[PDB]
């Protein structure tokens, strides 16, 4: 899963 | 609302608490009652409220996959059947994580996102009904899906056109948003090319303006271009 | 209770499921509903069970530690006086795990215990008792502290008893109830001393009969050994 | 803090 913040 | 006999204070106070011992439900049921006091939030109130429901919602989601998965493996061929209960159960934890969900977008629109006039609130809760608009969409797969995808995109949207006009290309928020707005379109919008520039042009326009800010500044900016980094990685 | 209109398999099969995805608060509901259907259950099922109370009290303990810290710190010389918001919430969490005990302790009463005849249910009943009355001793402050104490002290004893009679001493659920009896000793009884002689003991008459086990009987008697040997380390 | 099971 891609990075989110 | 049962926080509606405490102080605001006193639930802000609490909410920090919570924070400090991993108690995100109880942090995010403090901050819900903080901004149902009708006041605006400072900056670290807005951060209280949005940790508490992105590791509540977090908790939620990762669930879900799993369940989903399990789901999915008893639909294959040669799959024994098992009854509804798989299913009974990931609709149990999706409908949970549709009401909080529902419960964030609430609070934005009852009346957190009206009341914010300075661009670093505003993009902040927009950025937060986007993520929130996301979050539903993962799970929708109904007559409503593309409406729930949409209103993803046009708060996501509204944010950058606030952001690449009032914030510098390595505000912290702006660059939130844009790797967030990124995922939007990898992951929900099935537009990869858009994912990728996004990131890069994100990344190459925050570098530019590293030399303007302190130390300090920026090491938070280039946290987050890491993770733009990161991504980019991932996708190419 | 919720749980009443599904079917006890039905319920396993969700507590399965919700241990898939770590989502323990509802492992237990589903267990607590099986409970409930009134007959007695199986090992995998009284396992299923312990690992959801455990998780979801072992979460709120490690939460009440937290809080009590601060609140400590609190009343030290020369601290800031905050008002009653940490005392409150530290209240809230301490009367939320008493309640999990005590639905805990419930289910054991009526009908669990009553109704298990064979050694080793007997025994993993009886040292869920000691631990829950374990877990209450530990936030107890006032004039039942010493009953609650003696409650725990009184089930692990029938547990041990029966324990040394019926079981090798390899069995590991009586290698788990020696442990945890040990730290009662220790952490609750104020006798640090009992505490070593019983995970000495215990190791020393485990080692003794390893050879009669199986390779697989072996994995499973060896690793409570060792935390037996590492409670020793850390108290010798 | 100890080990328990
Ligand atoms: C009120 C305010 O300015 N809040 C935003 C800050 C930005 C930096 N924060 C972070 O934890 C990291 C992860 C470095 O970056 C973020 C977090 C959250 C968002 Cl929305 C954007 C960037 C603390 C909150
Ligand atoms: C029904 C039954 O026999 N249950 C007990 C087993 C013993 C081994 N288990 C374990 O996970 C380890 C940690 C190795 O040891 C334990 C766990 C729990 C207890 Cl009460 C004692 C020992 C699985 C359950
Ligand atoms: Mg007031
Ligand atoms: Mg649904
Ligand atoms: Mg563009
Ligand atoms: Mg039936
Ligand atoms: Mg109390
Ligand atoms: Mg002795």
């Amino acid at each position: 899963f891609p990075a989110t913040v | 609302g049962a926080m509606g006999s405490m102080e605001r204070a006193s639930l802000i106070q609490k909410a920090k608490l919570a924070e400090q011992a991993e108690r995100y439900e109880d942090m995010a049921a403090f901050m819900k009652g903080a901004v149902e006091k009708g006041e605006e939030l400072s900056c670290e109130e807005r951060n209280l409220l949005s940790v508490a429901y992105k590791n509540v919602v977090g908790g939620q989601r990762a669930a879900w996959r799993v369940l989903s998965s399990i789901e999915q493996k008893s639909n294959e061929e040669g799959s024994e059947e098992k009854g509804p209960e798989v299913r009974e159960y990931r609709e149990k934890v999706e409908t949970e994580l549709q009401g909080v969900c529902d419960t964030v977008l609430g609070l934005l629109d009852s009346h957190l996102i009206k009341e914010a006039g300075d661009a670093e609130s505003r993009v902040f809760y927009l950025k937060m009904k986007g993520d929130y608009y996301r979050y539903l969409a993962e799970v929708a797969t109904g007559d409503d899906k593309k409406r729930i995808i949409d209103s993803a995109r046009s708060a996501y949207q509204e944010a950058m056109d606030i952001s690449k006009k009032e914030m510098p290309p390595t505000n912290p928020i702006r660059l939130g948003l844009a790797l967030n707005f990124s995922v939007f379109h990898y992951e929900i919008a099935n537009s990869p090319e858009e994912a990728i520039s996004l990131a890069k042009t994100t990344f190459d326009e925050a570098m530019a303006d590293l030399h303007t800010l302190s130390e300090d500044s920026y090491k938070d900016s280039t946290l987050i271009m890491q993770l733009l980094r990161d991504n980019l990685t991932l996708w190419t």
